[PDB]
């Protein structure tokens, strides 16, 4: 915030605004990238009340209302994975809440309705009669649903069980997630400890040049400083953009995964 | 807002415009609280000045002062100061202090620091590199020979602040202690040490008051920062004067005078933003405060912070505007009201172990799809560009090299990449086709 | 005589708290696996900066002469010791047989494992702890004082239980700074390719 | 035209006309085998009935509402036009490219005249002003803005055109699957189940004109997830059984046409009693 610094900014006209418009043009694509992976039907839906599930067991992926009202699995997803200053964090339009509602919605009808409610409005079915379609869309003939009912149950509502085992027991897949709140972290942290780089200054830190320097010696370190702390700025923007584009084809990939995946079933193999 | 986006008409939107900061309210200087005054007494007035060869040197220790002052006395005849910022003299505390006393040809006043045309500094009174100080002189009569010395030669320059101890070219002008460039010149330099540690002997200033809770600039001994004075609820090592952040900046200030651990808070910076509908809609605007809590900034806060000018409202609507943590905002029935947003309609779906439903009817619904295919294929030359193509410019363009050509280059690969995108796209079709009439 | 102490001889680096962090640091330390000479009146070489130990509760061990050349007759430093209400001088000495000038600076402040390290201008670390051939354990030594006092220091002696013996070396090291920002562990960065 | 420059396209404005032209007319007169490689003529009303096939509702359903689809569509179209005519901000995208465009080169052109800390940023001037003795300095600062600016704005454009790319990728993606096909997957043509869509031109850009079916009005019935019949479980070849209340049919996923369940749309699959919440009924026997 010092003016005599931002007297000598100006000499580089446009930088400074030209980075925040490249964040915010970021930060508008992280609300977008959670809005189209999300937000892909344009309504909640309630869970229903009674759980005649055909013998499947949702209740760990599902709310509890006790909870934020996320799933038991979310939970875990929360718990293990893990600055202040020019650097801000700014919050999701979609608050983890309504994240956990939008999840619970989309879930709700991938529950409730199968793929319908990606093309219309949900479409409600039973459970059992879901998965019969499910096993048809693999060239599974719909009897062997039946035919192994409450067997297929206990093995989908057992490999549920050891989910749960395999995320309470280790974060390791979570280490996916866990890396890009790394990579920030290391990004931000070293964008901050470029500000007690030197770059061949008498001083990394302004205010000690601005205490040891008269203006017209200052200048002549404060142009190095700046030229130094805004050439690493624009360095870890061109990373944060990279990473961006990284993660909006990571987000557009989601999102079909998404489209395909849960609103409908891929036949696309792996 | 119009101002920032360079319109006499901004679209419906928000914008980021700033960054409020709560301003610091108070400017704040301590130290320990110094009991003495820089004694110059056992220097400035000394019976004896040595032979520069083996200046005299005493300690200036527990000081408060403007540190010009000896501008004030009668018996100095110059007072001049080297070149390294001179009015910072009376800036932060200093922790280490000398007077440093010795006799000279008065021309030689000109010859106490090293790469000058200097007979006195290299082989005699050899400052360190960085160290600060000031020399102040006169002719011998103002206080009290041929003994007087100082040292031709040495076979190269001799160690900072020091004297090579040993049984030699000595010379002394038109020396007695009652006689400017022949005259025996009494000296007294002040050398200050370069240190950070706390206070020892500073400025004019003293130890304001400790104004906790405040946001405020300050600095204690030298330990300048700008903050809430938020006290801690931490412990240091008894040595320990301040501390640092997981993200290495000052966390924390001990009271340069007491146990006081503080420890700081940010003064509070907050995003500004303008929510707006289009300005030929309205010139009604409300105001967003990123992070901040609704202090001292209709008025409402939000987990993103407060806000001014929107007006709450509990009904939940499509996000007209976002806000962020939820809340979105819309000009209407008129005012910009704000609101925690719709994640659409609700909808108990009418679940059973035997509900079905089945569309009846359908809609064909065309719907645009807008998809980007290339840039402009922009081109450009770094010479015609950085230089004009001037010659005179173009040779130094050249002493930085390949950088041209690879830009030029990389602008080349998009504009053949914008033909290629096109084709990848449109030319599918080999042949063209042409649409019965 | 001899033992791998391994660990001990630490000392604060700053008067910078910290909590419950890794820190990364460089200056003169003791290079970890501390084979250090074990004494039970000599006089030794100096070199990069000195850690001494003392084991004593006889308090027999009294102190050292660091400098040039020790014995009176020019300057060269000397301490001696009690808890911490040292005294300590660089003049031309002289010495009492059986106890049980040019003064530039003068100065007044088994089972006791006293720790000791010097360095450069000059600066001194300590610690006092507890025992019941330097043991393998753990210590960190606060930075008790700072010392403008321009001696040549390049050699030292011991005046008087048993003591031993390490030089610095300049090396990169890391400390785990704990809920009091107290220096709990710490890693040799050259030590081996795991502490590295 | 300051040392900046824009290149025509090989393909300008009126050949991509054309080029989209060709795509249309295959996309109307062939259908998706113009893409594999000839470009076999189709009647369109065929190419609708194959399209509603592959969103499993049957082409049969196509002709019983033959005008009835074509008047939604042209209507849909007609809305087109007018969501077009009224809304500018429709373009969001096309205009934004081109608006980020246009702010690069007028932030490089703005980072023309910034000083970067020499005495000028007109070059002219320290070339009217001074000797090279000084004006190399003054210069190699300028050159050192104008050179960051330009690597800098490079790397904007780079990032921006590997967004671009992505985005024609996918474009071509669309046309290839979109266009050139029928996309199965859901939601890759936009909402509904996809049948088709048309390809048309704009300054740097396209505009895809999905043609999704959405299921709109519907009926509450009640359904079995199998039927007895013989103590033998019968279940449908394809679609799915429901009651209205008092009778049993099968009817497709997609739209509501009931059927009576017979041994011509349905497979036997063993005994009852491995199903939960199978129901009894009369299947008949042609
Ligand atoms: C559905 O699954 C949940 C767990 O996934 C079952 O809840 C457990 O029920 C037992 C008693 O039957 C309790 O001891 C456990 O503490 C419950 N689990 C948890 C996480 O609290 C539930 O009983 C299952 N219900 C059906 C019908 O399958
Ligand atoms: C499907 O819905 C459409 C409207 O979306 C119905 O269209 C009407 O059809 C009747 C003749 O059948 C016309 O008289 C009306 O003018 C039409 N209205 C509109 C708004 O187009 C159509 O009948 C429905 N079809 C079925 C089978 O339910
Ligand atoms: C379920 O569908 C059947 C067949 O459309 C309906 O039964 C017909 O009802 C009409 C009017 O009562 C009669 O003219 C037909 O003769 C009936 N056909 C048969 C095979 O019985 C039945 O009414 C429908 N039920 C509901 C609840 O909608
Ligand atoms: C389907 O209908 C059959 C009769 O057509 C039911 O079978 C009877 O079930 C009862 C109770 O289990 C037995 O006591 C009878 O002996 C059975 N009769 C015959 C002829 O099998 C059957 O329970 C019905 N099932 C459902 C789900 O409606
Ligand atoms: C400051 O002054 C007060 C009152 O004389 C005294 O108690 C306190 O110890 C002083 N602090 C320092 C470190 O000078
Ligand atoms: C020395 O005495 C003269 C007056 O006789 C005065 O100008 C000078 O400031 C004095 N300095 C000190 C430290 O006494
Ligand atoms: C201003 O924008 C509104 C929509 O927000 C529009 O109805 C109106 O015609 C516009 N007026 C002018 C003069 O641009
Ligand atoms: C605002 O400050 C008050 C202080 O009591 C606190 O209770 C409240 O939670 C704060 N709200 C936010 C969003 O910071
Ligand atoms: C919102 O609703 C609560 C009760 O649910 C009421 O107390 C409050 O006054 C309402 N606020 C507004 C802005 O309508
Ligand atoms: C310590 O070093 C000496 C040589 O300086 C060597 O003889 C001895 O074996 C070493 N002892 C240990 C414990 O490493
Ligand atoms: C310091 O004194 C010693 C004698 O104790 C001498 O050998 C040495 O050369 C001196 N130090 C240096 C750095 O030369
Ligand atoms: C005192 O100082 C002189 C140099 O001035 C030195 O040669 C001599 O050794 C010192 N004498 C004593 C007794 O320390
Ligand atoms: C502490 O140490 C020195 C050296 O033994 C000694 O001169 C001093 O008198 C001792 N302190 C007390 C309280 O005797
Ligand atoms: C920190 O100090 C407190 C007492 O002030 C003590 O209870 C606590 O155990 C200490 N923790 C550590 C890790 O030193
Ligand atoms: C079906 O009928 C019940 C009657 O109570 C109603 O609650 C439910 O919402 C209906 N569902 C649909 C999809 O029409
Ligand atoms: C549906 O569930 C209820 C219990 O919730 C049960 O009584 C009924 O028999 C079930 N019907 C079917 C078709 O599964």
């Amino acid at each position: 915030d010092s003016t005599e610094c931002s007297n000598l900014l100006l000499q580089y006209g446009s930088f400074c605004t030209q980075l925040n418009r490249a964040l915010t043009g970021i930060a508008v694509e992280q609300d977008k990238n959670t809005q189209e992976v999300f937000a892909q039907v344009k309504q909640i839906y309630k869970t229903p009340p009674i759980k005649d599930f055909g013998g499947f067991n949702f209740s760990q992926i599902l709310p509890d209302p006790s909870k934020s009202k996320r799933s038991f699995i979310e939970d875990l997803l929360f718990n293990k994975v893990t600055k202040f200053n020019g650097l801000t964090v700014l919050p999701p339009l979609l608050t983890d809440e309504m994240i956990a509602q939008y999840t619970s919605a989309l879930l709700a009808g991938t529950i409730t309705s199968g793929w319908t409610f990606g093309a219309g409005a949900a479409l409600q079915i039973p459970f059992a009669m879901q998965m019969a379609y499910r096993f048809n869309g693999i060239g599974v003939t719909q009897n062997v649903l039946y035919e192994n009912q409450k067997l297929i149950a206990n093995q989908f509502n057992s490999a549920i069980g050891k989910i749960q085992d395999s995320l309470s027991s280790t974060a390791s897949a979570l280490g996916k997630l866990q890396d890009v709140v790394n990579q920030n972290a290391q990004a931000l942290n070293t964008l901050v400890k470029q500000l007690s780089s030197n770059f061949g200054a008498i001083s990394s830190v302004l205010n000690d040049i601005l205490s040891r320097l008269d203006k017209v010696e200052a200048e002549v370190q404060i142009d190095r400083l700046i030229t130094g702390r805004l050439q690493s700025l624009q360095t870890y923007v061109t990373q944060q953009l990279i990473r961006a584009a990284e993660i909006r084809a990571s987000a557009n990939l989601a999102a079909t995964k998404m489209s395909e995946c849960v609103l409908g079933q891929s036949k696309r193999v792996d | 807002t119009k101002c920032t986006l360079k319109s006499f008409t901004v679209e419906k939107g928000i914008y980021q415009t700033s960054n409020f900061r709560v301003q610091p309210t108070e400017s704040i200087v301590r130290f320990p609280n110094i009991t003495n005054l820089c004694p110059f007494g056992e220097v400035f007035n000394a019976t004896r000045f040595a032979s520069v060869y083996a200046w005299n040197r005493k300690r200036i220790s527990n000081c408060v002062a403007d540190y010009s002052v000896l501008y004030n006395s009668a018996s100095f005849s110059t007072f001049k100061c080297y070149g390294v910022s001179p009015t910072k003299l009376n800036d932060l505390c200093f922790t280490n202090v000398y007077a440093d006393s010795f006799v000279i040809r008065g021309d030689e006043v000109r010859q106490i620091a090293p790469g000058q045309t200097g007979k006195i500094a290299d082989y005699n009174y050899k400052l360190p590199d960085d160290f600060t100080g000031c020399v102040i002189a006169w002719n011998s009569n103002n206080l009290d020979n041929y003994n007087y010395l100082y040292r031709l030669f040495r076979k190269s320059n001799l160690k900072p602040f020091e004297r090579d101890i040993s049984t030699f070219p000595l010379q002394s002008y038109g020396f007695q202690p009652t006689n400017v460039g022949y005259q025996p010149y009494r000296v007294v330099v002040l050398s200050f040490e370069l240190l950070h540690a706390p206070a020892t002997v500073c400025g004019p200033k003293k130890s304001t008051n400790l104004v906790k809770n405040k946001c405020v600039n300050f600095n204690f001994n030298g330990l300048t920062g700008t903050g809430v004075l938020t006290e801690s609820n931490k412990k240091f090592l008894p040595f320990q004067q301040f501390g640092r952040d997981i993200a290495d900046t000052t966390d924390a200030v001990r009271d340069p005078q007491t146990l006081e651990i503080l420890d700081i808070t940010p003064c509070s910076f907050g995003g500004v933003s303008v929510i707006t509908p289009g300005t030929n809609t309205s010139n009604q605007v409300a105001v967003l405060y990123q992070g901040v809590n609704c202090t001292e900034v209709n008025v409402f806060q939000t987990r993103a912070g407060c806000l001014i000018g929107a007006e709450h409202v509990n009904n939940s609507y499509e996000c007209d505007i976002p806000i962020g943590a939820g809340i979105c905002a819309s000009y209407q029935t008129q005012s910009i009201i704000a609101y925690t947003m719709s994640l659409g309609a609700e909808n108990s779906v009418a679940y059973s172990n035997n509900s079905i439903a089945i569309p009846t009817n359908f809609t064909i619904s065309v719907t645009t799809e807008i998809l980007p295919v290339s840039m402009t294929k922009t081109s450009v030359d770094c010479t015609m560009y950085i230089c004009g193509d001037s010659t005179e410019c173009s040779n130094l363009l050249l002493q930085y090299g390949s950088f041209c050509t690879q830009l030029n280059r990389a602008l080349t690969g998009i504009a053949v990449e914008q033909d290629k995108n096109t084709q990848e796209v449109f030319a599918q079709v080999k042949q063209i086709y042409k649409t019965p009439p | 005589a001899y033992t791998n102490s391994f660990t001990r001889g630490v000392y604060y680096p700053d008067k910078v708290f910290r909590s419950s962090v890794l820190h990364s640091t460089q200056d003169l330390f003791l290079p970890f696996f501390s084979n250090v000479t074990w004494f039970h009146n000599p006089v030794l070489p100096f070199n990069d900066g000195v850690y001494f130990a003392s084991t004593e509760k006889s308090n027999i061990i009294r102190g050292w002469i660091f400098g040039t050349t020790l014995d009176s007759k020019t300057q060269s430093l000397l301490i001696v010791n009690n808890a911490t209400n040292v005294v300590i001088k660089v003049c031309e000495f002289q010495f009492c047989n059986d106890p049980f000038n040019n003064c530039t600076f003068e100065y007044v402040s088994f089972k006791n494992l006293r720790e000791f390290v010097f360095k450069n201008y000059f600066k001194i670390y300590s610690k006092h702890t507890p025992i019941n051939d330097l043991p393998q354990g753990f210590s960190a030594l606060e930075p008790l004082v700072d010392l403008p006092i321009g001696i040549n220091i390049t050699r030292f002696q011991t005046l008087l239980a048993a003591y031993y013996v390490g030089y610095l070396q300049p090396r990169t090291f890391l400390l785990k700074y704990n809920e009091n920002g107290t220096i709990t562990d710490a890693v040799d960065c050259a030590l081996d390719p795991l502490s590295e | 035209f300051n040392g900046l420059t824009v290149l025509p396209p090989l393909l300008t404005d009126e050949m991509i006309a054309q080029y989209t032209s060709a795509l249309l007319a295959g996309t109307i007169t062939s259908g998706w085998t113009f893409g594999a490689g000839a470009a076999l003529q189709i009647p369109f009303a065929m190419q609708m009935a194959y399209r509603f096939n592959g969103i499993g509702v049957t082409q049969n359903v196509l002709y019983e509402n033959q005008k009835l689809i074509a008047n939604q569509f042209n209507s849909a179209i007609g809305k087109i036009q007018d969501s077009l005519s009224s809304t500018a901000s429709a373009l969001g995208k096309l205009q934004d490219v081109v608006n980020q465009n246009a702010q690069a080169l007028n932030t490089l052109v703005k980072q023309l005249s910034s000083n970067f800390g020499a005495i000028s940023s007109v070059l002219n001037d320290i070339l009217s002003r001074l000797d090279k003795v000084e004006a190399e300095v003054q210069i190699d600062r300028l050159i050192t803005g104008r050179l960051q600016s330009l690597q800098t704005y490079v790397t904007q454009q780079l990032i921006r055109a590997a967004e671009i790319r992505a985005s024609a990728n996918l474009a071509a993606t669309k046309m290839s699957e979109c266009v050139l096909g029928q996309s199965k997957r859901v939601d890759f043509c936009g909402k509904g189940y996809h049948l088709m869509s048309f390809p048309q031109s704009a300054p740097h850009g396209v505009v895809f004109l999905h043609v999704t079916y959405v299921p709109a009005q519907e009926k509450n019935f009640t359904t079995a997830p199998a039927i007895c019949h013989d103590g033998k479980a019968h279940f449908p070849r394809e679609g799915v059984f429901v009651s209205n209340g008092t009778h049993w049919f099968v009817t497709q996923r997609n739209f509501y046409e009931p059927q009576i369940i017979t041994t011509d749309n349905t497979f036997v699959s063993g005994n009852c009693d491995v199903v939960i919440g199978i129901v009894n009924n009369t299947v008949y026997d042609p």
